[PDB]
């Protein structure tokens, strides 16, 4: 099933503070009206250049993400689990299971980083050998469908760990979400008064 | 003078009220040149004039 991306997904491209000034970034940015993929499972999904996803949850449903090109022992693979009391990043040559519902995975082998830390909305980009993730949690009028309206993700974690990424997954408690494909966009962004992204224009859309 | 990790320039260091997100390390003129950065120690925020 589908939805339209309805302008969301922008996010600060420079860790530079800009304001009170109108910039133009190429940069792989969720195009508007763009054809996000919805679901309520947890498939294989594809990554490509990079990946908007975004969740409303109440009761906190989602337990966080893996990634990498087999998602199997014969090549490193990015984990991000939230459990019940932390964030926990690590990249290893782990042995996942058929679905990462919380026994994620048996084993962990030649290990090479780790990091330690509504509607919630995130963007991932793995980039000439940084990962990145960027986020908001958006407070909205219902539990189950994607709103109208702007905002702009703040970056969250940005990780110099060189990993090669086609796939990726959601992990599960034993809730609606959707996933939005980056893809290499002249996006015109206003930086107001404060330096907020408050507005952007899509210069491919129309 | 001022030499912020390796950011040369010159300027009045101004104890700035720009609103400086966590991640933001420096900001830029309208031209490419710096017009605030965060001290690397006190991570408080300058103008630079
Ligand atoms: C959630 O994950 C964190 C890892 O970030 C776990 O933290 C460890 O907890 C044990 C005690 O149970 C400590 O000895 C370790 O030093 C902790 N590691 C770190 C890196 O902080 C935490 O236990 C997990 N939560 C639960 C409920 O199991
Ligand atoms: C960890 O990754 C390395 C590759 O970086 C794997 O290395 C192979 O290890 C076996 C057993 O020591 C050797 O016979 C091969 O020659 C190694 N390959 C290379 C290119 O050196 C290693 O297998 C991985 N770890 C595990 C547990 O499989
Ligand atoms: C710039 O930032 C200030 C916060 O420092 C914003 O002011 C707040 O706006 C909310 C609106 O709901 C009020 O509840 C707060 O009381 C305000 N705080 C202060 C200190 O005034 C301001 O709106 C922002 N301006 C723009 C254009 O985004
Ligand atoms: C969305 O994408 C799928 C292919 O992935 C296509 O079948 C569908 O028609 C598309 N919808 C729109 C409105 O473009
Ligand atoms: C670095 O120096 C500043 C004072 O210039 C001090 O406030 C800060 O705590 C120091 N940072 C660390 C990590 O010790």
């Amino acid at each position: 099933a589908y939805t339209n991306s309805f302008t969301r997904g922008v996010y600060y491209p420079d860790k530079v503070f800009r304001s009170s000034v109108l910039h133009s970034t190429q940069d792989l940015f969720l195009p508007f009206f763009s054809n996000v993929t919805w679901f309520h499972d947890n498939p294989v999904l594809p990554f490509n250049d990079g990946v908007y996803f975004a969740s409303i949850e109440k009761s906190n449903i989602i337990r966080g993400w893996i990634f990498g090109t087999t998602l199997d022992s014969k090549t490193q693979s990015l984990l991000i689990v939230n459990n019940a009391t932390n964030v926990v990043i690590k990249v290893c040559e782990f042995q996942f299971c058929n679905d990462p519902f919380l026994r994620v995975y048996s084993s962990a082998n030649n290990c090479t980083f780790e990091y330690v830390s509504n509607l919630r909305e995130f963007v991932f980009k793995n980039i000439d050998g940084y990962f990145k993730i960027y986020s908001k949690h958006t407070p909205i009028n219902l539990v189950r469908d994607l709103p109208q309206g702007f905002s702009a993700l703040e970056p969250l974690v940005d990780l110099p760990i060189g990993i090669n990424i086609t796939r990726f997954q959601t992990l599960l408690a034993l809730a609606a979400y959707y996933v939005g494909y980056l893809q290499p966009r002249t996006f015109l962004l206003k930086y107001n008064e404060n330096g907020t992204i408050t507005d952007a224009v899509d210069c491919a859309l129309d | 003078n001022f030499n912020f990790n390796g950011l040369t320039g010159t300027g009045v260091l101004t104890e700035s009220n720009k609103k400086f997100l966590p991640f933001q390390q420096f900001g830029r003129d309208i031209a490419d040149t710096t017009d605030a950065v965060r001290d690397p120690q006190t991570l408080e925020i300058l103008d630079i004039t």
